[PDB]
RNA sequence: GGUGAAAUUCUUGGAUUUAUUGAAGACUAACUACUGCGAAAGCAUUUGCCAAGGACGUUUUCAUUAAUCAAGAACGAAAGUUAGGGGAUCGAAGAUGAUCAGAUACCGUCGUAGUCUUAACCAUAAACUAUGCCGACUAGGGAUCGGGUGGUGUUUUUUUAAUGACCCACUCGGCACCUUACGAGAAAUCAAAGUCUUUGGGUUCUGGGGGGAGUAUGGUCGCAAGGCUGAAACUUAAAGGAAUUG
């Protein structure tokens, strides 16, 4: 059991895509890019493809400095918002998994209330 | 231009010594300089740990610990307990449809001066021949279930601290008086202690530190 | 609850009410319970828990002002201290 | 001269025998003949005197004073309070929340009352009355009645004359102007109506 | 012809009608 | 008999003033004009003296506070969180 | 006419039941009426269950489920085809499939 | 770029707005626990082979 | 960030995320139903007090003490309005950025009043079960909540006992439901909308073609916005209601 932790949150959201990894602490991060910062088209910065390339350049940064297995924190936006992950984080895992990296203990974090504050869109809605 | 992986360290952390596995990971912090150590970037970290990699086994993964960094000795560093909760999956998988949730929460601080709010988590369950569909509870019971929790909790934490309560919460023996201290009530099942927390700690108690630590 | 045995005592057995008549009953020997309200001075208070170490007997603040107590006692005014001699019918002396 | 009532405290003399008197802006609840004790070790009550760092986070005191030792500046006025904000222990300093919004980083052993103080509400009742105000200032100062700059002459005051009442110039007054150019609006980020945000 | 804008224009049907009696009466 | 429908107190202040500026110290001087409920010695005995002070005319007391009642809404808010991190403390 | 003897969905009996905001566009339904689904998630999907379980430490561990209960109201149900709108008679067909 | 070589296990069914872009379940030729849906644009039997410039995309169906 | 795709804005003075800790306010999800309670509006965290309350049980009690209600009174969602104390999130007005032939509109970012509360008004809603209220009878069923009763029933364990839970059968009350029509209806539909030309159990309100018009004016209430009472002149052959075919 030559092989050390770390945590790599993934932030999937209807906007973008985080993947983040620090330490078994919290403070001290790794290295995390986005496939918003990944390609330029302002509308595919939560793609499925987008997190795939985030998650190889953080695969990356992670074999350079040499953390191996990782416990995976995946959520959403959540609170009053979304609550779901969008089209990033299963992309991004499987190809955190393709990588090359080890993998284990995930478990889903999202923030979600007992019963929060108003929702945005006001009582008839985003009618579009 | 700079690169900070040519400065962050590397330290090992130590769990108290009532989890088998001692070993947890290891952090990293920057550089020890002069007006700015990495003792004291080390001072508050707090780690979220699987119970079933401290213990070993594989059936207690549904469970989560936090240990709190308050020492470090010469490239090695002290956990002390911070705080238990389950895990979301166990704990939306437990909640079902059509049955009741009896739920409780006490505060108490203990024999040292650790206070801990302390919450317990019962459902309720058919009975193998139950033709009814659904088995909700009059809430009259919910009451006498949660005077019962209650009294057992607080007996089984303030007559402690917190290596018994550790050893205590191990191998999940406190729901096990529960269940058996309420067959007579209602039948409950998936009785659980879901959330300890840590509210004030006590002067620093470093010596009950190391009689978590210290043994190899 | 209290007030139902108080309410009870009040009904069977006898008692007095007032401070003078209170400490009165008090070094007369009379008396076995003296209930104060938590709106008397600390000087008043501690006076009575002076006397009832001295006179062994047992003592009880009840949870409020002397309206409430007065009210305890189906009285329309201010009771500070009343002193149960026997309470008749109520377990109160037994119990608390 | 106050509407902030006071309490004349009677404290003892360490050094000497005798009764050294103190006069406290009172918070609410205080009240004739109660033990108050002052100082870094006594326990939060309402009407101790306790010190920032002593007191947690998030504590109403007032009477606070600024720096060590200087007896009581800040929120002292009928019905203020300071809400304390937030520590960093090393390099002992306590921010603050002041009681016009203010957030400010002062030292942690200036002392305090705690509570907030009596004679709140005062200003929520109408004077209605000349004669209701000329005795709060004639117990104040001599800065009432106002006559409008607009409505002297020009000699008097730079918006008099005219045969209308009005001005001319612009009425916000810079800060590197002299004196006898500032009386109006005094260096103004913004004028007008405030529909709008609190902007801090 | 319709009802909720019979409304709201007879609420400020009685708002000009009401102030131009005020004034003359 | 009634004096009057809905002025009160206020027949001091005549036809003058505006009706609203009536209505507001109408509701103060009802406030610090009337009696209030000693706690130190349960009687309704209290008048005001000046801006915070209140005194309890029986048991001969006094007591600082609001400049209009025995007691303000921002003094109920401290005093309630006064408590609690004292009993934090305490914990 | 009166199109449903349900009116919508299941008062029957109370008065008022607490309003609750649609998943998709934040409409503040009531919580009696407002079509519920609870969906249930494997973390990862069905194809990448053999490249996590072949690149997974702790062999034969668990692999846990996202809940979600997903309110929905009937605009947004209608429109993204959670509910299709049903015959004169099989309206009275309360029976999920 | 080491590409990608595939073999068609079976088809689904051409999808797309238009219809013009068939699904097909390839196996990559060296793994045969290893099969995929992916997006094909003209017209594919059974059996034969294909290629990949990238291997994990797995794209969906398209309106 | 944010979106249908964008721009307003925030960012090397480290924005978003991470972690630690604290404060502040509202909220009381997962349990969450064709379940409960309340006169209704309405009410979902624990615990305590405060008083209430329906139903059940009753070889108790009093013995018509009732049913329905003009004038009259209480309560009365939310928006309002009068001053506080709060004031986080959402957010009419407003600001902009979009979309457009134009957008003072939906979409985006904010933002006051509000949201919350104490004291005081207001008295309205699709306050909708669009079904007055009390009564008696008329048809099949299975689940449900609360109380009761029975069972050579089950279980809990320490051992049968004490329950408590579960099962079977009944009964009163309860929110509903599922089938048929003896019936009712203009019909959708209905266990009440049935027991109506074969027409009458007690009683309270309401409507009399559509507009005009909840306007006028008189009256009262209200700080005000407005409430309750409330026509006429004149105009028009329709306004409509379930249902069939397109």
């Amino acid at each position: 059991n030559s092989q050390v932790f770390g945590v790599a949150r993934i932030y999937a959201s209807f906007n973008d895509t985080f993947v983040h990894v620090t330490d078994l602490s919290g403070k001290e991060t790794i290295a995390r890019v986005t496939g918003g910062m990944k390609v330029k088209a302002d509308r595919d910065e939560s793609s499925p493809y987008a997190a795939m390339l985030a998650a190889q350049d953080v695969a990356a940064k992670c074999k350079e400095v040499g953390i191996t297995a990782v416990h995976v924190k995946i959520r959403a936006t959540g609170g009053t918002r979304t609550k779901t992950p969008g089209p990033g984080g299963q992309a991004a895992l499987r190809a955190l998994a393709r990588s090359g990296l080890r993998i284990g203990r995930i478990e889903d974090v999202t923030p979600v209330p007992s019963d929060s504050t108003r929702k945005k869109g006001g009582r008839r809605g985003r009618r579009l | 231009v700079v690169d900070p992986f040519t400065r962050k360290e590397w330290f090992d952390i130590k769990a108290p010594s009532t989890f088998e596995n001692r070993n947890v990971g290891k952090t990293l912090v920057n550089k020890s300089t002069g007006l700015k150590s990495a003792s004291d970037a080390l001072k508050g970290r707090v780690v979220e740990v699987c119970l079933a990699d401290l213990q070993g086994s594989e059936d207690h993964s549904f469970r989560k610990i936090k240990l709190r960094v308050d020492e470090v000795q010469g490239k090695n560093l002290l956990t002390n307990f911070h705080g238990m909760d389950f895990t979301t999956d166990k704990l939306r998988s437990m909640v079902r449809k059509w049955q009741t949730l009896i739920e409780a929460n006490v505060t108490v601080k203990t024999s040292d001066d650790y206070v801990l709010r302390i919450f317990a988590i019962a459902f309720t369950r058919k009975q193998a021949n139950q033709v009814k569909r659904h088995s909700y509870a009059q809430s009259s019971h919910i009451r006498a279930i949660r005077k019962v929790i209650s009294e057992i909790l607080t007996k089984e934490v303030q007559g402690s601290t917190l290596a018994q309560l550790t050893s205590k919460l191990i191998p999940e023996v406190i729901n096990k008086e529960i269940e058996n201290a309420t067959k007579d009530i209602f039948p409950l099942q998936n009785i659980h202690v879901r959330k300890v927390k840590l509210l004030k700690q006590p002067k620093f108690d470093v010596g009950a530190l190391m009689a978590l630590h210290g043994e190899g | 609850s209290i007030n139902q045995k108080l309410a009870l005592v009040i009904k069977s057995g006898k008692y007095t009410l007032g401070y003078k008549s209170t400490v009165k009953s008090l070094r007369q020997g009379k008396s076995k319970l003296i209930i104060i309200a938590a709106n008397t001075p600390v000087l008043r208070k501690s006076e009575l828990e002076y006397y009832a170490m001295l006179s062994k007997t047992k003592v009880y603040y009840f949870q409020g002002g002397n309206n409430e107590l007065g009210t305890a006692v189906g009285k329309l005014f201010r009771v500070g201290v009343v002193s149960i001699l026997e309470a008749g019918d109520s377990d109160i002396l037994t119990t608390l | 001269g106050r509407g902030a009532p006071l309490a004349k405290v009677v404290f003892r003399d360490p050094y000497k025998y005798r009764l050294r008197e103190e006069i406290f802006i009172a918070n609410e609840g205080v009240h004739t003949g109660q033990f108050i004790y002052a100082g870094k070790k006594a326990s939060l009550n309402v009407g101790n005197v306790l010190p920032l760092g002593s007191v947690p986070e998030g504590t109403i005191v007032s009477n606070v004073e600024e720096k060590p030792g200087d007896r009581g500046a800040l929120a002292r006025a009928s019905g203020n309070y300071v809400i304390i904000i937030g520590h960093n222990p090393d390099e002992n300093k306590t921010r603050v929340r002041l009681p016009s919004g203010a957030k400010k980083v002062i030292s942690s052993d200036a002392r305090g009352v705690i509570g907030v103080i009596a004679g709140g509400g005062r200003v929520d009742k109408p004077l209605l009355k000349a004669g209701r105000a000329f005795h709060k200032y004639r117990l104040k100062r001599n800065s009432w009645p106002k006559t409008r700059g607009v409505a002297m002459n020009p000699v008097d005051h730079p918006h008099g004359g005219g045969n209308h009442q009005h001005i001319g110039k612009a009425s916000t007054i810079s800060r590197g102007a002299v004196s006898g150019q500032k009386a109006g609006l005094i260096a103004a980020r913004r004028t007008g109506l405030l529909r709008g945000s609190q902007k801090t | 012809m319709r009802a909720k804008w019979r409304k709201k224009r007879t609420r400020r049907l009685k708002r000009k009608r009401r102030k131009v009696r005020a004034r003359s009466k | 008999a009634k004096r009057t429908k809905k002025v009160g107190i206020t027949g001091k202040y005549g036809v003058r003033y505006g009706s609203s500026l009536r209505r507001q110290v109408k509701k103060l001087e009802i406030q610090q004009h009337a009696r209030y409920d000693c706690s130190f010695c349960g009687k309704k005995t209290v008048k005001r003296g000046a801006a915070g002070i209140w005194t309890c005319s029986c048991c001969k007391k006094t007591v600082a506070g609001g400049a209009y009642t025995v007691s303000t809404a921002a003094a109920a808010t401290v005093r309630s969180t006064i408590r609690r991190l004292r009993e934090m403390v305490e914990a | 006419p009166k199109k449903r003897a349900s009116n919508g969905r299941n008062k029957k009996g109370r008065g008022h039941v607490k309003p609750v905001r649609c998943v998709n566009c934040s409409k503040s339904i009531p919580k009696d009426k407002a079509i519920k689904r609870m969906a249930i998630r494997n973390i990862v999907e069905a194809a990448a269950v053999r490249d996590l379980s072949e690149a997974s430490v702790y062999p034969e561990y668990a692999l846990p489920k996202t809940y979600n209960k997903l309110h929905y109201c009937v605009s947004c149900a209608i429109h993204a085809r959670i509910v299709r709108v049903r015959s004169r008679e099989d309206r009275k067909n309360r029976a999920p499939p | 770029t080491p590409v990608t070589l595939a073999k068609v296990i079976k088809v689904l069914g051409r999808t797309g707005s238009r219809g013009g872009v068939t699904q097909v379940r390839v196996e990559f030729l060296e793994d045969t626990s290893r099969t995929i849906v992916r997006n094909v644009k003209g017209p594919v039997r059974e059996n034969d082979i294909l290629v990949l410039m990238e291997s994990e995309r797995e794209a969906r169906r398209l309106r």
